[PDB]
C-alpha cells in the first residue's frame, strides 16, 4: 500500500 | 499460488515470497501456532536483512489462539525495525490486538475495513483446585492484554476494561478516534 | 423386567414389583449416577415414607459412583428435614456424592458392608466462555467445595482441616477405614 | 421405574396431597403436564394451597411462561420449594410463588441470568428476532422486580451475567421468603 | 416377551413364579442394575422367610467388581443359606459368586465351565492419581484372593498362582479345586 | 405384537401350558435362561409328562446352549425335540440332544453342523490359554454329538471340520434325529 | 393396534381363525405364525384356517417352517394375497389348500430363484454354493407340485424375477381364483 | 399418548370410523384392512368411514386397502382432511360413489408411480415393464372412479397435479365438499 | 492440474502455469466463493501489478456466487486504493459480494458477458448467545447492510432508497438489466 | 511456506536456528535431533538456537531431544515464544546455563507426567511403577537445571503451575527476558 | 516439514544418510522397514568396510517387518551400530540389542521396554490352533535371539518378557541389551 | 519421505537407485497398481539388458490373485532370470511369487517366514450366479495348486493337502518343501 | 415438606 505502508 | 519474475539475472517467485522481498508479510485467517511461527520467522529474517528498514504486516484475521498471537506480538516489539500494520477486511480479537501493536504512527485501516475487540475466551474441566489455577491464569492474561491495549491505544485502562467486557465493533474512522489505528489509508 | 411378588396384606393378597415391595418395608435404593430425576424420585419416596410413619426408620441403600452435586443435595436436605431417621447402607461402592449421602445418614445408623468401598474427593466441574464468566463459575464451585467440606467435617467429626487435606485427591476407604474415619458407624455382618 | 404405593405411582400419590414436581429441563411437554396438574388441582379444591417442588437448571422461556401464567391465574396460592437447584427459568418460577410461601431447602442454590437465544438469516429478520428477545428480556426483568421487591435497575444489573445465590442470599434478595428448617 | 403362568391357590411371569420358590437368576454380564435387582430379590426372600434356603442360578461371563461385591456381601449377610448353581458358565466375578455360595450347597451342571482370573482396571491422568488408583486395585486383588482362598479352602499362595492369568476349570475340576461342592446329576 | 388367546394368554404362554417351549433364532444367555426356566417349571408341574422343544435356530453361544443341554438331561421328563425350518450349529446340537426316539425333523427342515468358532486377542501366553480351551470345548461337543447320534467320535470330528448340511432324511440316516414328522 | 370387544384387532381376528403374514419373512414372525396354526388346530382340527399374505418374501428356512406346519396340520389352510406376495410370500401363497388359494383383484405376485452369498475359502464357497443349489431344486419341485406346472417350466420362469397379475396367477395355477365382492 | 375415554381411536372404530393417517405402508395398511374386515363382520350393510390425511406411500400397501374397500359389502365413505396425495388421493376417490368428501380447505394431489431398480439391463427391463403395468392399471382405475376419460387421466398425471376441494369435486375425484 | 505454457522472450524461453501467464498480462481471476485466503491472494496480485506498472489497467474476471463480506471488502478497498483502474468482467455469474466487486470496477470499464447473470441481496448473518450480545451483533450487521447499500448506490448511480428496495430480497439481473441498472457499463460484444 | 533458494525455516537453519513448534512427538523430535547433529558437524563450537513454542507432549520423544542437547558440544540456547508448557518448559530450561530466554509476554507452565493404562492389576502396577520413576527422573533433571531443590520442584509440579516471564527468571527456569 | 541443507541441496535425512546414519522412527511396519533395508543395502554397496549407524526411537511394531531389518543387519558386512534415543520398545528394543557387539548404545535418559508377541485371530478352532501355534513359535524365536544377543539364559529372557518390562539405560547395559551409555 | 542418494553426478530416490542395479521391491499388499508398477519395472529391466538377472525382494502378506498373476506371467515371459528373496514374510500370493522365481535363485532370509493357503473369495446374488463364481474360484484354486506343484517339485496331491488351511513354513522348512532353494547366509 | 409447604 504505497503512498506510505510501503 | 501465482508465480512471478524478478530481475536481479532474472528469477522466479511465488507471489507471497515476491512481496516478502519488499518486506511485506501477510497475516491471514485464523491465528494459530503454525501460521504464527511462520510470521515470526519472516520478521526475524527481515530484521537480519536490514535491522533499520520498516516491515509491513498486512492483517485480515478473525483472531485466534492468544499464545500464538503473543509470539508475534513479542517479536514485533523485540525487532529493531518498525512494524507498520494495515487492516484489510477485518482485524478481530487477537487480530485487532496485533493491528494496534504496530509502530506508533504507522498503523492503518483501509476505508471499509472493521475491527472488533473483546476479552479472553477460555475453558477448563476438572477438579475445583485445578479450575482455580486456570481461572486465575486467564484473569492474569486478561489483565495483561488490557494493559497492553491501554498502552497502544492511549485509552485509559478502565476504559479498555469497560469496552472489552463484551464484543465491540469499530469502523475505520472509529478505530482512528479510538487510538487503535493511526489513520485511514486513502488512495 | 422387574420381578413381581405376592404380598399378603390384611385385605387379602396383592401384587407389587420388587422395588415397590421393598419400599413398603421402608427401603429406598440409591443406585447408579446421581442426577435430577433419580434424586427427585428418592425425595418423593422419603416424603411418602414419612407421611406413612413419621417415627419408623427409613433405609437408604447406596450403590453409586456419585454424580451431580445439586441433585445429591436435594436428597441431603430431604434426609435432614424429615422426622424419621434415615439409616444408610453402603453396598458395592459409595463414591463422591454417594459417599457424602452415606455419611449424611442418622448418627449411629450408617453402615458399610464388609467388602463395600468408599471414595471421597473434591467437586469436579467445567465451564467455557469469557474470562468474566469463567471467574463467576470458578468462584461458585469453590464455594460448593467449601460447603461440602464443612458438612463432611460435621458428619464425620473430623476437623475441617483434615477433611480439606484428605479430599484434594481421590481417597479410598475400606469398610474398617470408613468406620475409623467416622464416615460410617459400623460394618454390617451376618 | 416409578414405584407404586397403596394403588398409585409415587408421583400420582403426592399429586393427591396437591404436590407437583418440576424436575430437570423446562420444555413444552413437561411444562404442559404441570399446567394440567395445576388446573386439575384447582378444580378439586379452589381454596387449598398447591405446592410446586422445583429442582431445575431452567429451560425454554415460553414453556416456563405457560406455567407462570397458570400459577397467577388459578385461585389457589402456589407455594414453591427449591430443592437442590433452581436456575434460570427454574429460579423465575420459584420466585413467582405466592408471597410468604416461597422456600429454599438449606443447601439448595439459585442462579439467575438473562435470556439466551439466536437467529440466522437476513439482516432484516435478524433485527426482528433481536428486537423480540430484547422485549422478552425486559418483561422477565420487570416480573422479577415485581416478585422480589428489587428495583428494575437492580434486577437488570444482577442478571446481565450468571449470578448465583445461596439459600440465605435468596432470602435476603427477596427471591424466596424463608429457608425450610427440619420438623 | 416373558411367558406367563398360572398358580391355583395368581398370574406370574415365569421368573416371578420361580422367585416365589426362592430361585433367583444371575444372567449375563454383571453390572449395577442387574446386580441391585439380585440384591433386592435376596432381601425380599430373606424377609419372606429368613430360615429357608435361597437358590442363585448363575450363567455369567462376570463383569463389574463393585456390582458383584454388592451381591457377595448380601449373600453372606442375609440369614438364609444361598445355594449356587453354575449353568453354562461362571467366569470371573461369575465364578467368584458361585464359590461364595453356602458350603456344601454349591453345584456345577455336568458340562458347565468356570474361569478365574485377577482384577481388570484402568485409569488415566496425573502420575499421583495413577498411583492412588493402582494401589487400590492391588488391594482389591488381595481381598478377592483372600476370599477365594477362604471359600475354596486353597492356600492364598495357590490362589495367587492360579489367578495371575485366565484359568479354565471343567465341572469336575471345579469340584476338585473347592470352587463348588459337587456336580448336579439327574 | 404377540396375539392373545382365551382359555387370557399370549400365544406362547398358551402353548407353554401344553408343555411346548420354543427355541427361536440366535442362542444366547438371556433366551437360553428363559428356556431353562420354562423346563424347570414344567418339570415341577409334572415330573412324568414329556416336554417339547421346537427349534428354529441358526445356532449361537455354546455355553448358553449348554445351560439348556444340561437342563434337558437333568430333568426327569423326556424332552422331545422338533426341527422347524433349520437347526444349525448349537441349534443342531440341542436338536440331537432330545430324548432318543423323540427327535423329529419336519420334512423340509434342514440341519447344519460344524466345529466351534472363536477368537482371542492379546499376549501369546493368553492366546495359548484360550486356544487350548476352545479345543477342549470342541472335544467335548464332539464326544456328546457321538453319544447322541451313535456316530463315532472321529466321524463327528471329520464331518464337522467344515460346514456340513443335512436334509431331513439325511439327518435321520445320520442319527441326528429319529424320524421325519409326517402330516 | 386398536382394541375391540377387549382384544387387539389381530387377536380378535385370530379368534375367527385368521392369521396375518405381513412384511418380512424371518425366524421370529415365522415361529409366531407356526404357534398360531398349532393353536388353531388344537382348538378345532376340522375347521379351515386362513392365512392373509402381504409380504415381499424373506428367509427361506423361516418360510419353510410355516410351509411344513401348513402341510402337517389337519385343517385346510386357505391363503389370500392382498397387496403383494413375492418370493417366499408367493411360495406360501401357492402352498395353500388346493381350491382355497385366492388373489385380490389388484394384488400382484412375483417369483424367482433363491438369493444368497458366502465369503471365505474356496472349499467353503463350494459347500455353500452346493447347498443353495439344492435349496433351489427343492423350491422348484414344490412349486411344480402346487402349481401343476412341469418342473422344467418352473425352472424356466424363475431364473429371473417374474411378475404375475391376479388373473395370470390363476392361469398359472399359483392360486385358484380371484376374490371379488361376491353375494 | 392416546387419550382414554377405550382409547380414542378404538372409541371411534366402534362407530365405524377408520383413520388413514400419514405415510402409506404395509403395517398401517394391514391394520386398516383388519379394521374394515372386522366392521363388515359386525354389520355387513352399514356404511364404513375412512378419514384420510396422507401424503401417499407404497402402492402395493395401498392396493391392499383398495381391494378390501371394493370387496366388502359396506359402502366405504371417504373424507379428505388436510391432504390426500398420491396413493392417498387414489384411496379417497376409490370411496363409494356419492359418499366421497373433501373438507373445505383440504387439498388433493395426483401423479404417476415412482420407482427404482438397479442391476443388469435384462432385470431393469423386467422391473421397468412391471412399474409401467402398475401405471396403466392405476390410470384405468382413476378413469373409472373419476369419470374422466383414460386419455385425460393419462395427460393429467404425468406430473404432480394439485386440486383444491372445489376442483376435486369438479374433477370427479370426490362427490362434494363437507359443509356445516 | 493447471496447464503449463511457454512465453517467448529475448531473455530466453520461460514456462508458466496458465494463471501466472495471464497475470503477466494484468489479468486476475476471482473464482468461486469469496473467502479470506482467495481474497488475500487477489489483494497480493493487485498490489504486485500496481508496483509493476502504476498506470496500466488491471483486469478482474469474476465468476462467483459471493461469500464473506469482510473478505470481499479487502479486495474492494484494494481496488479503490491502487492507481490503476480495475476493469471488471462478469463471466457466468456474479452474485452477492461477487456482484458488489463487479460494480466496484472502474466507471466505464465494467462488463457483463452476454449470457452471464447477476444477483443482489442483503447481508446474511447469525449469532447465538445472550440477548445483550445478540443486540451488539444485530446492530453491527445492520450497519454493514447500510454501508453496502451506500456503496452500491455510489457505484450504480441509483439512489440509496432504490438500492434498499431492490436488495431486501434476492434480485436477479440479466446482462442487459445489469447495464440498465448502472451496475455494469456494457455487455462484452464481438 | 515463503522462499527466500530455501524455504524460510531452512534459511534460518543456515544460521543455526532450530524451531520446536506444536506437539512434542516422535517424528518432529527426531527431526530436531537430526538438525542438532547436523549443526554440530558443521561447527561443534558455535552456539545452536532452539526456538520453543509448544504445549509439550510425549516425554520419551522430548527426552531424545534433551539427551541430544546435552550430548553435543555446542551450547544450545533456548528461547520461549508464545508458550512453553510441560515438556516444552522442560526443554526450555534444559538449554545452556545463561543462554535461556523468555519473551516478555511468553508464559511457561510446569506439571507432573500424565499417563494411563488399562488391563490386569499386575500390569497396572508395572506401568504405574514406571511413570513414577519417570516422574522422579524428570524432577531431578528440573532441579539440576533450575537451581531449585528437588523438593521445590516436586511440590510445585504436583499441579499445573503457570509462570510469567519474570517469574520464570526468578524461578531459574530461564536466565533472562529477551528485550528490545 | 523437512528442512533442506546444502553440502547439492539435501533434505536433512538424506544428508545424514551420506554419513551412513539411518533413522528408525516410530511404528515398525512394512514400508518404513523396507526403506531401512534399502538404506542398509545401499550403504554396504558404497562401502562394505565402514560401520553403519541405526538411530532408534520407536515403540515397536510388526514383528515380520522388524525381522526384515534384523536379517539385513546380520547379512551385510558392515557392523551396524545401534543407538537408543528416547525409547526403544518391543521390536524397537529387539533391533537395538541386535546391533554389533560393543557398538550398541543408550542415551543417558532413554529407556527400553521388552515383552512377548501380541496377536489375535478369529475363526474355526482348527484355524485358531494353527495361528496360536505360529505365534508361540514366533515368541520362542524372539526369546532365543534375545538370549543370543544379551547373553542372558533363555529362561531369564522368558521370565523377563512374559509381561512388560522397563529398563533404564544403566539397567540395559547391565542386562546386556546394550554395551554402554553415551556420555557427552 | 524417501531418502535421496548420489550416483556417478545425479540424484535418485533410493528405490530408483536400487532399480538401477536391477533390484525391484514388492512391498505390502498385492494389488493392481503396485503390481503394474512391478510389471513396468520388469519390462524396463529386460529392455535394458535381456541377459542380466533381475531381483525381486519380497515382503508381503499377499493380496489380489489376478494382480499377482500379472507379475507371475511377466516373470515367466521375460528372458532374464528373476531371482526372488523373502524378507520378513511372503504369505499367500507373496509366497506364490517367491516360489515362482528362477530355479536355484530363490532365497529366504534366515528369520523370514512363508505362509500358503487356498484362494479366498465371496459372491452375493442369485443361485445361478453364485454357481458361476464358485465354479470359477475352484478353477483358480486348481491352477494355483498346479503351479505350486510345478515350482516346488511337490506332487499336486501334496500341495492340495497342504493348502486347504493356512500353513506356515520357517526358512528351513521352505527350503525342505522346495518353496525356495536356500537360506541367505553371510 | 411439613411444618408449612405442606
Amino acid at each position: 500500500f504505497s503512498p506510505a505502508a510501503p | 499460488v501465482p508465480m512471478v519474475i524478478e530481475q536481479t539475472g532474472e528469477r522466479s517467485f511465488d507471489i507471497y515470497s515476491r512481496l516478502l522481498k519488499e518486506r511485506v508479510i501477510f497475516l491471514t485467517g485464523q491465528v494459530e501456532d503454525h501460521m504464527a511461527n511462520l510470521i515470526v520467522a519472516q520478521m526475524l529474517f527481515l530484521e537480519a536483512e536490514n535491522p533499520e528498514k520498516d516491515i509491513y504486516l498486512y492483517i485480515n484475521s478473525p483472531g485466534g489462539v492468544i499464545t500464538a498471537g503473543m509470539s508475534i506480538y513479542d517479536t514485533m516489539q523485540f525487532i529493531k525495525p518498525d512494524v507498520s500494520t494495515i487492516c484489510m477486511g477485518q482485524a478481530a480479537s487477537m487480530g485487532a490486538f496485533l493491528l494496534t501493536a504496530g509502530a506508533k504512527g504507522k498503523r492503518f485501516c483501509l476505508p471499509n475495513s472493521r475491527v472488533m475487540i473483546h476479552q479472553p475466551l477460555g475453558g477448563y474441566q476438572g477438579q475445583a483446585t485445578d479450575i482455580e489455577i486456570h481461572a486465575r491464569e486467564i484473569l492474569k492474561v486478561k489483565g495483561r492484554m488490557n494493559e497492553l491495549m491501554a498502552l497502544h491505544t492511549g485509552q485509559s485502562l478502565e476504559q479498555i476494561e469497560r469496552d472489552t467486557e463484551r464484543d465491540r465493533f469499530l469502523s475505520a474512522p472509529e478505530a482512528v478516534e479510538y487510538g487503535l489505528v493511526d489513520s485511514i489509508l486513502t488512495h
